[PDB]
């Protein structure tokens, strides 16, 4: 239960006793990884570290097994072997048999607790839009005019009632990436300076809406209105339009119509500006 | 908005954020993390009055004793000098921020609304080791001789094999008191051989083998100890006790003769002066049997 620690062989730096099995349980507080490194290594040499060995087990898995005589080659660094783990607990088990051919001084190692950068250190990111790391934990953040869900993990946008003024911003369907609500009409408005042009980007795979009927009429529809020009209506699984769209307009209205049943994942998009 | 000494992270907003900021306004807010920490920070939103060279409005961020940035404008427009998302780390524990805005934010005879900015800052631990100011540390002694350790907040030090850390926790002495040897054969050498041996030492290299064996001591070349031809060993002495009794006090340039002890217990005592010019000694000890 420390932020740092030292582990030495018994009777260091003299010869170690035979027929021994000593264990140490490393523990650091929540949200810390562990960096365990060896400054001195002089152990009885055996194939697959059979006779004598020092063992590194994290939880249930054996993180390493070391033996032999080795000293630091670099004069600028004392480290000989090292390991880095994203866990807050460790176990080290050093064992030696009943005989030693020569005098072996054992080993000298140290461990330090390192912060987990939860945004980058993990494969799964526990934030829908933006991740904030801090020493000992994390918390999520959201784009302009996004509201955090009570699960403190995913962000949401309101279906209607907001006025966008930023040049570059994000817009999504409500509850995204959860399924969109039924029987809703969502109108979002983007307003830039007269001299600027709204250019809209959205990924082809971030689009899944109830498919059209046999005749090709969208039962649920999404549609982009730019004054007189109009892009849509779009529906189905996968965005059919191009991924980069220039509207040639400073004001844009996005409309989303859904019926009672036939819901799907939804959509997400992001717009930036280009002068005129 | 969160200047406090004991605080890990925090948020810094433009005035009235998200509501647009007022004209004729300049405010300096200073971030301070506790001792032994750097200050990282980025901008999520950034919407200021643009100007070539940032003459009208700007955000001026400065490190310990150096102005790192002075940036203005909007997040995406090529108007010039937006930070966007870039990292801005300090060296010490203090980061000075400033926000300036002149009287006119309405370019080209029409009205314009500029929000401000959203800055996030985290604290970081600094690597005291990697600083490496080898010379010029007399008021503090923040660097150690054999090895230091970088951990969060503070730092601690440690010595090479066979050395003890003294009270200052910055320098090391030699232990060299209970140096034990019970193996069959073996090698015994003065500390840091063949480099100069440390001064002011009282070493007891104790060999204790299983009873029923006789010890054979073979000295190695080189064998360099500060000697004197008038009286032998005035500064440094290498006494040898065998079977409880002294068997010779050695020092000099030529190695002592190979010894046969007829004993299972020997003790090599090593006494040093207060200077190291000579190199030292090394010996192989082996065991033979009797009837
Ligand atoms: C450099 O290091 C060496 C390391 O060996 C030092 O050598 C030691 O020198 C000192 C004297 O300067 C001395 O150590 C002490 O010895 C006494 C016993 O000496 C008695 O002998 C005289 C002889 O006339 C009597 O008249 C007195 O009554 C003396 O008292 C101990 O009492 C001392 O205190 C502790 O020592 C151990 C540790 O607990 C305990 O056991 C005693 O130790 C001695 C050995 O010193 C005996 O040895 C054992 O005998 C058994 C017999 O079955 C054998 O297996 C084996 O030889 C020994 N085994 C073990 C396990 O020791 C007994 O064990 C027992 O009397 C004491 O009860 C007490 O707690 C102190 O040990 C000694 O001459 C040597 N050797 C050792 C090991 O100490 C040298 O001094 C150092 N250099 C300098 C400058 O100091
Ligand atoms: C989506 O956008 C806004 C977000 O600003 C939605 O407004 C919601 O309801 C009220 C609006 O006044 C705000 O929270 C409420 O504030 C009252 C003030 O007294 C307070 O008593 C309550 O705690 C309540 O939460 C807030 O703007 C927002 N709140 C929530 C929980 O969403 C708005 O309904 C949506 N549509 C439009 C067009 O803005
Ligand atoms: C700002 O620029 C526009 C377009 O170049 C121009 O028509 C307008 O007159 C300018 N504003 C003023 C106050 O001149
Ligand atoms: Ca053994
Ligand atoms: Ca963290
Ligand atoms: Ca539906
Ligand atoms: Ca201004
Ligand atoms: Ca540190
Ligand atoms: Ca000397
Ligand atoms: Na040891
Ligand atoms: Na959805
Ligand atoms: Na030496």
């Amino acid at each position: 239960p420390t932020m740092y620690g030292e582990i030495l062989s018994p009777n260091y730096p003299q010869a170690y006793p035979s027929e021994v099995e000593k264990s140490w349980d490393i523990e650091v507080p929540e949200g810390y990884g562990i960096h365990l490194y060896f400054t001195h290594l002089d152990i009885e040499l055996s194939e697959n570290c059979a006779y004598d060995s020092v063992q590194i087990i994290s939880g249930d898995t054996e993180e390493g097994r070391l033996c032999g005589q080795r000293s630091s080659n670099n004069p600028h660094s004392p480290i000989v072997e090292e390991f880095q783990v994203p866990y807050n607990k460790l176990q080290v088990i050093f064992k030696s048999d009943f005989s030693n051919e020569e005098r072996f001084t054992g080993f000298a190692a140290y461990y330090v607790a390192t912060d987990i950068n939860e945004c980058t250190d993990f494969v799964d990111v526990p934030c829908s839009h933006f991740c904030n790391n801090f020493i000992g934990g994390y918390f999520c953040s959201c784009p302009p005019e996004y509201f955090l869900h009570d699960d403190m993990k995913n962000c949401g946008v309101n279906c209607s009632g907001d006025v966008f003024t930023a040049l570059i911003g994000e817009i999504a369907s409500p509850n995204y990436p959860k399924p969109y609500p039924e029987n809703s009409r969502c109108e979002y408005q983007i307003r830039l300076e007269k001299g600027f042009q709204v250019v809209v980007t959205l990924r082809r795979e971030d689009f899944d809406v109830e498919a059209a009927d046999s005749a090709g009429n969208c039962l649920d529809s999404l549609v982009f209105v730019a004054g007189d020009r109009q892009f849509g209506p779009y529906c189905g699984h996968g965005f059919p339009g191009p991924l980069n769209i220039e509207t040639k307009s400073n004001a844009l209205d996005i409309i989303f119509q859904t019926d009672l049943t036939g819901q799907k994942k939804g959509w997400k998009l992001r717009y930036h500006g280009d002068p005129m | 908005s969160i200047p406090i000494p004991q605080k890990l992270f925090g948020e810094v907003t433009s005035p009235l954020f998200p509501k647009p900021y007022p004209n004729n306004f300049e405010t300096t807010t200073v971030i301070t993390v506790p001792t032994g920490y750097r200050v990282k920070l980025v901008f999520q939103q950034f919407d200021l009055e643009p100007s070539e060279g940032c003459f009208y409005d700007y955000v001026k961020i400065s490190a310990d004793k150096k102005s790192l940035g002075r940036f203005c404008g909007q997040l995406g427009s090529p108007l010039g000098n937006p930070p966007g998302k870039k990292e801005f780390m300090s060296q010490g524990n203090k980061m000075l921020l400033t926000f300036h805005t002149d009287f006119s934010n309405e370019e080209n005879g029409t009205i314009m609304f500029y929000k401000g900015f959203l800055a996030y800052y985290q604290a970081v631990d600094l690597d005291e080791c990697a600083s490496r100011s080898k010379s010029g540390e007399e008021d503090p002694q923040p660097q150690c001789q054999h090895l230091c350790h970088n951990y969060v907040g503070g730092y601690f030090c440690s010595c090479r094999p066979g050395y003890e850390l003294q009270e200052d926790t910055h320098s090391c002495q030699a232990e060299c008191s209970s140096e034990l040897y019970t193996e069959a054969s073996g090698y015994i050498s003065s500390l840091e051989y063949p480099r100069s041996y440390p001064p002011d030492l009282r070493c007891n290299y104790s060999i204790r083998v299983e009873r029923g064996l006789t010890l054979h001591l073979k000295f190695l070349e080189p064998f360099d100890i500060d000697d004197h031809q008038q009286v032998h060993c005035p500064y440094d002495q290498l006494q040898i006790y065998a079977n409880g009794k002294n068997i010779g006090e050695f020092c000099g340039k030529q190695r002592p003769p190979d010894l046969d002890t007829s004993s299972n217990a020997v003790d090599l005592l090593f006494f040093t002066d207060e200077s190291g010019d000579s190199r030292g000694w090394k010996l192989r000890y082996t065991t033979e049997i009797i009837k």
